[PDB]
């Protein structure tokens, strides 16, 4: 309707439409019963579709059909064409705005506008730090008539958070049907994103009040005003949700009744060659600060890829709870060295490293529990350094006491270990009389 | 800021609902005594001007009439009394008929 | 050496020596050619500029020394300390001829209104109190700051004074009504000294930020700011906004001030060094390695060319400019 | 009026509904534009405050800002009327009562924030000591719009109640009384060549004392005629005196 209303004087006509609706059957097929599947579960049904369908299928010997998008004229056109190697700007380096465009990311945004577009419920479900939030929020940039509120599920989360919520951005007004809740705005509908639906505990008889509560709103449009015993109903009121797979420890795998209405898609971490693509992308527009290191983005993105992939491997969620290790851990990483170059007129490579080092250390030694983890991972930056930035000074830029402070200089420098020792004893002189 | 008197009469000076184009009048229904009455001495006299202390000066309309209805003129001094027009209301002038 | 341009230079005249603790503000005698200093240690020695030779201490305070004054003729002396007490001390004589009790809390400033008839402090607990010479007697209470009002200062006719606390806000006041004229509230940080600005320098402050002149003929009263955020603030006390903010520092400016000829700004900081800056370019023009420590206050001479400068190294140093 | 008189009227009770909605709405049109006027006369009178003078942005740099954000809010208002100047859609405007509101409360808060502009503004024509503040507000504002400033010159002036301008209200050709007795400049004033009011305010009140120093010595010319005469005829004493 919307290409008919864009071409008025030629109208879709018959032969394209059917070309349309046939690819786009296939293609929402294949996004329907395999979105929230891994991978290779995708190919797995593409093989299968192509081997049972009689659609046109794209002649790509090895390209999957989910990396094909259906163009509004009729013909598979890839996914790829809509990711170019843009070059973000210096200052918005690592920025929580900012989304580097990617295969995956293409798709999945073209998903949930899919889905966002109908007021349909959904569930965005992978490990933490994938991408779920940025996903959705990118998504409903492409959507100006929606407001997004956060909300944020725990242990104890009850539908009393919920009506808080409606309360503060909603109001209920008295109409001839009945009592109706809408949001204060007009023309706008309010979407809820409900951060961990899955973490509410489910009581002895494995019913969590406040899924029940939703599924309440979406199937049957509204819910019951416990204050009169009043039927409210639903006006301009959406749901987006987004959990951790429910076999993670804390979470409670979700009702079917209440799974039937809300699509899942699956927002797995992304590649080595995603990860590259990305944060190679982010050191670039980084580092044009320093004119003469611009020739060690490669590298330095290659190392930092490196060491966050050995360190997800090593510490898993079976040692201890905090061990998680994302995405969040390489934009921190490229943050925390964006700050530390953005006074500096000018740095050798051996600062840079120690830079690199020592957010390295911040991200990826701070949580650590043991000695030999710590010890592990000193001596893991010593290799990745080594092994992606040979010929530099080894002792210059891994001195072990690794410390960076603004305290003794007008910006974030390497500071001395004495040094910062006797402006500490000056400083707690001085907050002994003061504090 | 202005009192009542003055904001009454400033309105009607700056005639911004057309206040000018009506016939104006200010009664001053209540005691008199030169504390109060004595300002009006300039509108009441020729001058027709009622002098504030920040400098301001408001020219009287010729639309617009000061009454003073009172019961007794005991305390009102000779410059009161001097500057205005007395018409005298005796009790036998409303009979109990 | 010219008469309006002399800035210090790195070769020390004298490093005096005499504090048992760390030395709190340096003055100079507006009329006699003699420098007092006070320390932490309750003391107020008394040092020849011109010689480096000590000369006598004033004892008397109880606890640390925290502000030292002089009014316009020099014949009188205001201390205050931590110990709640504020002593006028008679300088021709050298002994304390009136103390005076108020304060709640340790009192961290004082100065001497132009005229030479009251005296204006600052302390902790907030308020700033106006006290007469002659009788020792509190007559106001400047309330409004939220935290420890750490600096109070006059302007050069006694109408203004300007006072700086730990709630990260520069206040002025009005003497004559008690008001608060202005809140400068723009660093970031809490604000540590303040200084006013000569009216030999209006002109120039007038030109370097590029204020077209007022019909008026007066550019209005102009104040800095040095504060724990290494910055230093020049404000407009008129119209209330920051002229410019200069930057270099390497940690908490202690002191501020103007040269006497208008000119240039000494300031001195926690970094261990005195600079000079130049506002006319917004830029920092010379760095001292004043001190071996923080160093805490700086004075700058009205006529001879010297500066003298403070520090928790228990050193006075004085510095010939060239 | 008129719905008054059909509510006394027996035959009311068929009309009561919606006599009484266009009751509502009359009352709802009266008190948009009872505050509508104000704040009209109001932000006229201060653009030219904030316009017509080049020091304002300095001596008042925050009052400046805020009002050039109220100016530009009202702009906006205006922009929308002027899309549907029907009375009836700017009356069904969202929150138009609401923003009026804002807006008298605002151009209120920036008057009351002019004084000492104006106590200095005084020091330029010495005769705006007499002039009370609003009024002095009206005169500097709208001293573009001089028809409107023909209110404003008794309080100045002994006697002149009024000036005398031409077509292109640019240049005074004199003043007038209360009686409708004219004065006229023997070297007109030009507005355009001295558009502050001061200026030409200064320059109109020496003109009038030397065209009136000058007429002094015509008449006294004319009347020594009639001194050391033994008989003066009426017709010429008549004209004269006219
Ligand atoms: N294509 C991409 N471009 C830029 N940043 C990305 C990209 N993919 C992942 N990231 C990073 O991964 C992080 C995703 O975290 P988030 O979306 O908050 O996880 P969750 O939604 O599970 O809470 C973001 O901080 C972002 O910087």
């Amino acid at each position: 309707a919307q290409y008919n209303a864009n071409h008025p004087d030629f109208p879709m006509q018959i032969e394209q439409l059917e070309r349309y609706i046939q690819r786009y059957l296939v293609y929402a097929i294949l996004w329907s019963l395999s979105g929230d599947s891994r991978l290779k579960m995708r190919a797995e049904l593409g093989e299968y579709i192509r081997r049972i369908t009689t659609v046109p299928l794209p002649t790509a010997p090895n390209i999957p059909i989910i990396d094909y998008e259906v163009s509004i004229s009729g013909e598979w056109s890839p996914w790829q064409a809509k990711v170019p190697q843009i070059e973000v700007e210096t200052h918005k380096v690592a920025a929580p705005d900012v989304v580097v465009p990617t295969l995956d990311t293409v798709r999945h945004e073209a998903l949930l506008y899919t889905w966002l577009a109908e007021h349909k419920p959904l569930v965005l479900c992978g490990p933490p730090g994938s991408g779920k939030t940025m996903t959705l929020f990118s998504a409903l940039r492409a959507l100006p008539d929606m407001e997004v509120v956060g909300l944020n599920f725990s242990s104890a989360t009850t539908p009393e958070l919920l009506l808080k919520t409606f309360d503060h951005y909603c109001e209920y007004r008295r109409t001839p049907n009945g009592v109706v809740l809408a949001p204060v705005q007009l023309g706008k509908w309010l979407v809820l994103f409900c951060d961990e639906i899955n973490l509410p505990d489910m009581d002895k008889y494995g019913t969590q009040r406040v899924i029940s509560f939703i599924r309440q709103m979406v199937e049957h449009g509204g819910f019951y005003r416990t204050s009169d015993q009043t039927w409210v109903k639903l006006e301009r009121i959406q749901f987006v949700g987004a959990c951790n797979p429910p076999t993670d420890p804390g979470r409670k795998p979700l009702s079917h009744r209440f799974l039937r209405h809300v699509p899942v898609v699956y927002v797995d971490y992304p590649g080595p060659a995603s990860l590259t693509q990305i944060y190679g992308t982010f050191n670039r527009a980084m580092l044009r600060l320093i004119p003469s290191l611009r020739t060690y983005a490669e590298p330095l993105t290659a190392a930092m890829v490196e060491f966050y992939t050995m360190s997800q491997e090593r510490f898993t969620q079976d040692t201890q709870p905090h061990y998680i290790y994302s995405p969040r851990e390489m934009t921190r990483w490229v943050r925390g060295i964006f700050e530390a170059l953005r006074p500096l007129e000018t740095l050798p490579v051996e600062g840079l490293i120690r830079i690199w080092a020592h957010e390295a250390l911040r991200l990826f030694q701070d949580r650590l529990v043991e000695d030999e983890e710590r010890r592990w991972t000193d001596e893991n930056i010593d290799t990745v350094a080594l092994k992606h930035f040979p010929n530099i000074d080894r002792e210059k830029a891994m001195s072990r006491p690794i410390l960076y402070s603004n305290w003794l200089s007008k910006d974030y420098i390497p500071v001395d270990q004495e040094e910062l020792r006797d402006y500490v004893k000056a400083r707690l002189k001085v907050f002994y009389e003061e504090e | 800021t202005d009192g009542l008197f003055t904001h009454v009469l400033r309105k009607i000076i700056d005639s911004v609902r057309g206040e000018l184009q009506k016939r104006q009048w200010i009664v001053f229904d209540g005691d008199v005594d030169p504390e109060w009455v004595e300002n009006l001495n300039s509108v009441l006299d020729d001058n027709k001007l009622l002098t504030l202390p920040n400098g301001e000066r408001l020219s009287l309309p010729p639309n617009v009439r000061i009454m003073f209805e009172v019961q007794d003129l005991k305390y009102a001094t000779l410059a009161t009394v001097s500057r205005c027009g007395m018409v005298w209301f005796s009790e036998d002038v409303l009979s109990t008929d | 050496r010219d008469p309006k341009e002399w800035i210090p230079r790195p070769p020390e005249k004298y490093a005096l020596s005499g504090h048992r603790s760390p030395v709190t503000r340096v003055i100079f005698h507006p009329v006699f050619s003699v420098m007092v200093s006070a320390s932490e240690d309750a003391t107020i020695k008394v040092w020849d500029y011109e010689t480096g030779d000590f000369e006598r201490t004033l004892k008397g305070h109880t606890d640390s020394v925290q502000d030292i004054s002089f009014d316009h003729s020099g014949k009188l002396l205001a201390s205050c300390s931590a110990d709640m007490t504020i002593k006028l001390w008679d300088f021709q004589g050298f002994e304390c001829i009136r103390t005076m009790h108020g304060h709640d809390h340790n009192v961290s400033s004082v100065a001497i209104m132009p005229n030479g008839d009251h005296i204006v402090s600052a302390s902790r607990d907030k308020t700033i109190k106006m006290w007469e010479v002659q009788t020792g007697y509190c007559v106001k209470t400047f309330t409004g700051h939220r935290e420890w009002v750490r600096m109070v200062r006059p302007n050069q006719d006694g109408t203004l004074i300007a006072s700086c606390s730990n709630d990260q806000t520069v206040r002025v006041w009005v003497v004559a009504t008690k008001e608060c004229k202005a809140e400068l509230r723009e660093h970031e940080h809490v604000v540590e000294c303040i200084s006013w600005a000569p009216e030999s320098s209006y002109s120039s402050i007038s030109e370097a930020t590029g204020s077209e002149t007022k019909k008026s003929g007066k550019p209005g009263p102009f104040l800095l700011s040095g504060s724990r955020d290494k910055t230093i603030k020049m404000w407009d006390v008129s119209t209330g906004m920051c002229l410019m903010t200069l930057v270099g520092h390497d940690n908490w400016v202690r002191g501020v001030l103007f040269h006497s000829g208008g000119k240039f700004i000494l300031s001195c900081a926690d970094d261990k060094t005195l600079r000079v800056w130049d506002y006319k370019n917004k830029r920092c023009m010379k760095t001292l390695n004043a001190h071996e420590h923080f160093v805490t206050s700086l004075d700058f001479h009205k006529t001879a060319p010297y500066v003298v400068t403070g520090s928790v190294d228990q050193t006075v140093k004085v510095w010939e400019c060239r | 009026n008129s719905v008054s008189a059909m509510k006394l009227s027996p035959y009311y009770k068929v009309f009561e509904e919606d006599a009484l909605s266009w009751e509502d709405k009359l009352n709802r049109i009266m008190a948009l534009f009872d505050v509508w006027i104000d704040v009209q006369r109001r932000w006229v009178y201060l653009e030219g405050i904030f316009t017509g003078s080049a020091d304002i942005k300095h001596l008042l740099p925050v009052e400046t800002q805020r009002f050039q954000s109220i100016s530009t809010e009202f702009l906006a208002l205006m922009k929308k009327v002027s899309k549907s100047p029907l009375v009836m859609d700017v009356l069904n405007i969202q929150g138009v009562q609401r923003s009026l509101e804002r807006l008298a409360d605002l151009l209120g808060k920036i008057q009351k924030a002019l004084g000492e502009y104006l106590e200095r503004e005084r020091s330029s024509f010495p005769r705006f000591y007499f002039v009370g503040d609003e009024d002095l507000l009206e005169i500097i504002g709208n001293s573009k719009n001089v028809a409107k400033l023909q209110k404003h010159f008794k309080k100045m002036f002994a006697g002149v109640s009024s000036i005398i301008l031409n077509e292109d209200n640019s240049v005074v050709l004199g003043i007038s009384s209360r009686e409708g007795e004219e004065v006229m400049f023997k070297t007109p004033v030009s507005i355009t060549e001295h558009p502050k009011i001061n200026e030409w305010l200064t320059l109109v009140e020496k003109e009038m004392r030397v065209t009136l120093a000058k007429l002094l010595a015509e008449s006294v010319t004319e009347v020594e005629i009639f001194g050391k005469a033994t008989s003066i005829d009426p017709n010429t004493y008549i004209t004269w005196i006219d």
